[PDB]
């Protein structure tokens, strides 16, 4: 019934701008104040800003004022977040939340979130190197941006597989490992959509 | 202004009582709220006004407290309650909301030492101009684990990054990967590469090494 749908996230270079949208349905939008709440990778919730139910008064977290401006269009039931002068520190998932009906100091509904990635790195497919009870795997290195999917033996090998979370290297590029323990042939199927890179790597 | 949650991690089994708490820096005019968040999904309101259950929240979740101390109680844990919980505070003005730093409810299990593996850089990667050394810690419990890299006995600091999986759905263990990055010329100048692992399941540290 009540629902928040966000759009606008994207991979951008620092200094550029992005604009976030949050469309609301299922309740009378004009009655509630709306907020933006972000969550950087591996972090907790960090409030960003709010705009009164009538779009007249706004307030910002100190790390974003002068750069981000929050606004709304009650005839469209849409909340916005204009983000300018984006910096690396901004990358995070941004959520829109509604001040609650029973209690306005709580957030009763949240959007699914929209990803904001700010980096000066450009799109690049990964290089897959072999990692050779016994263990073996594949080092899926130097790619940008997320995500990459890894499967073994076209999906037929699944027990003992550990595909670790990607790590952001100091070079601005991501890297991840996928291993499997075996007490036959072994191939990692790596797929990186953002760059149309596909590799079946037999270890 | 400041919300502090405790403990940072809670290791319980299904059916047990989970008790988490938030300490507000000052007295709170506006009764705190609690949220549950699962990996990759949006937070969902559990408790508002300190004691009221949001819509559709099962009875096992309860909250209480006033002034500066609030507690979130899960009377009996169900499999789906293993997640991260945040507490939150907000005034009429200034309007900014503030969040606790989160408490993770994790699955309790028996101790299990990791089996360790070290992987040299592949010749393939060496001809690319780079060198990655990988140390794998497989299926261990609890979470806490220490990896120490050594190159010809020189302690390495600042040039390694590790990654950890979520609790395995079958055995409830964790797995950790540690990658040591080196310029290849650097890698070529040394002999002994070693990864020493310290863990509660191990009575003495274990080190896996290889000679270039
Ligand atoms: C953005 C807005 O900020 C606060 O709104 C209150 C409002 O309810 C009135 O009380 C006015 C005027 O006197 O004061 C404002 O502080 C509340 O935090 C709202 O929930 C927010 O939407």
């Amino acid at each position: 019934l009540i629902n928040l749908v966000e759009s606008g996230g994207g991979v951008v270079q620092p200094g550029r701008s992005l604009r976030l949208s949050c469309a609301a349905s299922g309740f009378t939008f004009s009655r509630y104040g709306m907020h933006w709440v972000r969550q950087a990778p591996g972090k907790g919730l960090e409030w960003v800003a709010v705009v009164s139910s009538d779009g007249r008064t706004t307030y910002y977290a100190d790390s974003v004022k002068g750069r981000f401006t929050i606004s709304r269009d009650n005839s469209k039931n849409t909340l916005y977040l204009q983000m300018n002068s984006l910096r690396a520190e901004d990358t995070a998932v941004f959520y829109c939340a509604k001040e609650g009906g029973d209690n306005k100091f709580s957030f009763d509904y949240w959007g699914q979130g929209t990803l904001v990635t700010v980096s000066s790195a450009s799109t690049k497919g990964p290089s897959v190197f072999p990692l050779a009870t016994a263990a073996l795997g594949c080092l899926v290195k130097d790619y940008f941006p997320e995500p990459v999917t890894v499967s073994w033996n076209s999906g037929a090998l699944t027990s003992g597989v550990h595909t670790f979370p990607a790590v952001l290297q100091s070079s601005g590029l991501y890297s991840l490992s996928s291993v499997v323990t075996v007490p036959q042939t072994y191939t990692c199927n790596v797929d990186h959509k953002p760059s149309n890179t596909k590799v079946d790597k037999t270890v | 202004g400041q919300l502090t949650q405790s403990p940072a991690t809670l290791s319980l089994s299904p059916g047990e009582r989970a008790t988490l708490s938030c300490r507000a820096s000052q007295s709170v005019t506006n009764y705190l709220a609690w949220y549950q968040q699962k990996p990759g999904q949006a937070p969902r309101l559990l408790i508002y006004g300190a004691s009221n259950r949001a819509t559709g929240i099962p009875a096992r979740f309860s909250g209480s407290g006033s002034g500066t101390d609030f507690t979130l109680t899960i009377s009996s844990l169900e499999p789906e309650d293993f997640a991260v919980y945040y507490c939150q505070q907000r005034d009429n003005w200034p309007p900014d909301a503030t969040f606790g730093q989160g408490t993770k409810v994790e699955i309790k299990r028996t101790v299990a030492a990791p089996s360790v593996f070290i992987f040299p850089p592949s010749d393939e990667q060496l001809k690319s101009g780079t060198a990655s050394v990988v140390c794998l810690l497989n299926n261990f419990y609890p979470r806490e684990a220490k990896v120490q890299w050594k190159v010809d006995n020189a302690l390495q600091s600042g040039n390694s990054q590790e990654s950890v999986t979520e609790q395995d759905s079958k055995d409830s263990t964790y797995s950790l990967s540690s990658t040591l990055t080196l310029s290849k010329a650097d890698y070529e100048k040394h002999k002994v590469y070693a990864c020493e692992v310290t863990h509660q399941g191990l009575r003495s540290p274990v080190t896996k090494s290889f000679n270039r």
